[PDB]
């Protein structure tokens, strides 16, 4: 029968005793309910309004089975040395999804609830991407295998450069930036997030002196390399355009900020790469307006395997170490969420469901911002191989220019992976091995000097 | 204030920017191979068909994205699987540089759960070799 | 503006709170497509507020039952309906399905009423 | 009548149609550039590496508008900010030509202002150079 | 799974009798343009079987005997008709000049009875 | 296990991987040809003009599917119609390597109801040739 009028969404979303289906999307949020807002009740509101509810009751219920198609809050942890906090559990059937749409998913979990009156704040930890769904994703165009047989690279960390100052330079500047620092031994150099096309310096101009040094810094070193051009763009049109010229000029990799060119413009461009051949480098701009609080937003982790699925080559993953805030238990946790093929279970590192990507591709994790060759020991014991370190002012910083900035950089890491294979442990050598290193290359021993007192510790 | 030099200054991707491997260094690396169930092979190439080029993108339309001749070198044998044994593999290369005195020459590792070359570098550069530098004389 | 900055180590907590487009760069932009003036006079409707209303369930119904909550909704007197922010396309109400009995549904409920409706 | 010559009289910007610079008319050029505040520079490139070509394009579709190779050279250390020392620029010349005695090298000065190159001449032809003609048998 | 082994020498006959198409597997296909309920809502019909009727002769028809034989058929209360499974353009009977004379057919017989037709 | 080698290993089409013909393994070829009714002939080619490449296709669009240069080598003269005699076939291999003693020669023979080259094998190469190996040192 049909009830008009409001009652508690405890009644139809609460479900404590459901059994999650192998299919069901999984979200962990960090509940923190208004004073006197029952627990469950706050639970099943973000289920309700997440899913099939509103805040009374609709007749139209009835036409359909809300028992097929309801998000159902199914468990409720108290969260340790909290008050007022809980992790509440909602499962979301995969009928309520849009097939390869992360902007979908995203609209579903994330799109009203936070802002409910009924809640101080709301933060999404986690989120259980079954198999089913993910089958339903072109993902990665190329990923982390197929991305090293392309530059034919292995056995290493690859290391790149954001050239500087972020704006201001001439494109023909750009590119004589770009072949310095390729040239002294660098893989990748890359736009700054935020060039794109401005009156100091338009796309195109740029992109056919960078293509000139890209090409100039091969020919000279006799290795692969490459140069991030930025996509990102004011319309997909134009987005486009540049992936296009791109590839038109034969360049190996692109980049897009997915978070503030959007996910619909992302998937877009990830499907384009993978059509063509080229690589995407995904810069996270704008993720620490969402990820930074711990009470309220969305956690990285979750932006990372959204980032996975709409599709990127790589992803920047932090540095623990550098400018800019990642704690290194969280961090280890998803950049395996972001190489790995099958992630168990781990509260340790914020881990909340068991993730199976089915195959789906790995992202390469770009650890980048602030740091500097004597960070290059705990980088390369952090993150592996497979992984891509960044040195921009650790590059165009270098007191001879350039190319010895490169040199520098590509020594510092060439050391540390020899060391790392020849048995020593990086967590303790590692000083020992930079400095071995710094009095026997030159290069190295001007950067060493320069950066020396230089870290990044706090509070 | 030093000056990396432009000419004839070519690389070799894992551990050319270091100084070249010892026998002993050499005999590590293939240690590390083998404690971590890694396949081992050898590859070679000749003076020309050792650097990265696109000759052939001659016969493309826009389609040379990430196209360049050259990455393929020449299996030596096969690789060596579940061959737990580091003498028999320097053994090879011995074999190899033998066999080729004039050929480049390098060590790659097989991962077959991710499916990848896990580590590789140079074993043997050849000897009319020009386009290269001593690690000292890389900056004037 | 808000690329990087909000990630800081040398900081605990950033909010941007407001932004001043100069007109020159206001210039630069198509902006809004139509704006409150033109919808107005391309609507027909003046001189109140305008109604509208989200079908519900959000998910879970069908693309017929949709337009027909549509059509009972507009004849009312409302204005507007809307798909829920996360009804897109999915296994059960296609999109193009949903076009369609909605476009029928607002021809029914204009041509009964007389008014201008829209979802 | 006398016959501009096509064999092998290739030019190279700047005051390549002048006779060649006195170590003096060097010396004024640099006056200038220090007189005005620009940013001096040094750029070089090896025999091959020194004029403009396409070989690149083959791996382009139709957009091959204004590219060619070699446009840029390979820097000189760094670029000389604020330096206004007209001695310490021609000591410079001295350490680059020393250190690449068969390179091409010119000198470039930066306009930071207008963010462009606003001069640049050669001031070393490598030895071996048989492809250009001195000053007065350009016209036969 | 059917591509060279049924003809292999080892073996005297193989059958496949069944699969199994594991949702993973089933949520990467399109599937069916609409699908049962989506059909009836489309159509307007509900609580019965549908009736059909392949046009006959199969071959030897012309284009307006076709659509002649489809108007008589679609006005006596069938829902559908259809071109045999073999009628594609011949001969005797090529298909624009079919489409068009069946469309005709579709329509009168629409008209006529009230009730949706096809072809 | 023995390697194939890479360097320079360059082959030729059908029985190129046979040893060397023999005077009489080639007119036992020759016996085949008249047994048959086909209709023989004799093609050359100097050093360049005899291997597969494609440098006219830098003049292409998109449609280099199946264009290689130097399919075509030179005509000796004409293809020998209704010549049923196996000796004068040898004497024209002579007569044309003796005009053409730098040349690759080979002898073709056209099937003309099916119209299609039937058969086709070197018979002559350079002296120069530096490019292919002897049968036994194909593998080290
Ligand atoms: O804009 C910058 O600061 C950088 O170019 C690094 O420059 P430097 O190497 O010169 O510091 C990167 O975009 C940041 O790493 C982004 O941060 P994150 O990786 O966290 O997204
Ligand atoms: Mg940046
Ligand atoms: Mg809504
Ligand atoms: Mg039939």
């Amino acid at each position: 029968g049909f009830k008009a009028g409001v009652k508690d969404y405890r009644l139809t979303y609460y479900t404590p005793d459901y059994v999650v289906r192998d299919t069901d999307i999984l979200a962990a949020f960090r509940m923190t309910p208004q004073p006197g807002v029952p627990p469950e009740e706050c639970g099943a509101a973000v289920a309700a309004e997440s899913s099939t509810g509103t805040w009374t009751t609709v007749w139209t219920d009835g036409l359909t089975s809300l028992d097929r198609y309801k998000g159902r809050c199914y468990d409720i942890e108290p969260v340790p040395g909290e008050d007022n906090q809980y992790i509440a559990y909602v499962a979301y059937p995969i009928d309520l999804f849009e097939e390869g749409s992360v902007t979908n998913m995203f609209t579903s979990i994330v799109g009203n609830v936070f802002g409910f009156k009924a809640l101080r704040a709301l933060r999404l930890e986690d989120l259980r991407i079954p198999p089913a769904y993910v089958k339903t994703f072109v993902g990665p165009p190329h990923g982390i295998q197929v991305e090293r047989d392309k530059l034919n690279k292995y056995g290493r960390g690859l290391l790149g450069c954001t050239i500087k100052p972020k704006l201001g330079l001439s494109a023909k500047n750009y590119g004589r930036a770009v072949y310095e620092c390729l040239r002294g031994g660098l893989d990748f150099t890359k736009d700054d997030e935020n060039v794109n096309s401005q009156p100091f310096m338009r796309w195109r101009d740029r992109f056919l002196f960078v293509a000139e040094a890209i090409y100039k810094a091969q020919a000279e070193t006799g290795e692969v390399k490459g140069h991030y051009l930025n996509a990102t763009a004011g319309t997909c049109e134009e987005m486009m355009k540049r992936a296009v010229c791109a590839k038109e000029l034969g360049v190996p990799i692109i980049m897009h900020d997915y978070l503030t060119g959007g996910f619909t413009a992302n998937t877009s461009l990830a499907i384009y790469c993978r059509d063509n051949g080229l690589l995407l480098h995904i810069h996270r701009a704008m993720h620490a307006v969402i990820d930074r609080q711990r009470n309220h937003g969305i956690h990285f982790r979750v932006l990372a395997k959204a980032l996975r699925m709409s599709g990127g080559d790589h992803l920047h993953s932090g540095t623990v170490v550098g400018k800019l805030e990642g704690e290194r238990e969280v961090t280890l946790g998803f950049v395996d969420l972001m190489r790995d093929d099958y992630v168990e279970k781990d509260r340790s590192r914020g881990i909340y469901f068991t993730q199976d990507w089915c195959s789906m591709p790995g992202v390469m994790p770009v650890a980048s911002g602030g740091i500097h060759v004597w960070h290059m020991p705990a980088l390369v014991e952090i993150f592996g191989d497979d992984a891509c370190l960044q040195f921009g002012g650790g590059t165009l910083g270098h007191p001879w220019g350039n190319a010895p900035g490169a040199a520098a950089n590509r020594v510092a890491l060439e050391a540390c992976t020899q060391a790392r294979n020849e048995g020593r442990d990086l967590a303790r050598e590692g000083g020992d091995v930079i400095r071995s290193a710094c009095k026997w290359s030159p290069e190295l021993a001007a950067a060493c000097e320069v950066w020396k007192e230089i870290k990044f510790e706090f509070d | 204030m030093m000056v990396w030099t432009p000419v004839n200054n070519k690389m070799f991707e894992t551990f050319s920017y270091l100084p070249p491997l010892t026998d002993e260094q050499i005999a590590a690396q293939v240690d590390y191979i083998v404690a971590n169930g890694w396949i081992p092979c050898l590859e070679f190439a000749e003076a020309d068909k050792a650097y990265v080029s696109n000759e052939s993108a001659i016969r493309f339309g826009s389609v040379s994205c990430l196209y360049y001749d050259n990455r393929y070198w020449t299996m030596w044998k096969l690789p060596m699987f579940g061959c737990r044994d580091p003498m028999q593999v320097l053994r090879e290369i011995v074999a190899c540089t033998k066999a080729f005195p004039d050929a480049y020459v390098r060590l790659v590792a097989f991962d077959n759960q991710k499916q990848v070359q896990i580590m590789g570098f140079l074993v043997q550069r050849p000897k009319t070799a020009r386009d290269f530098q001593p690690a000292n004389k890389r900056s004037v």
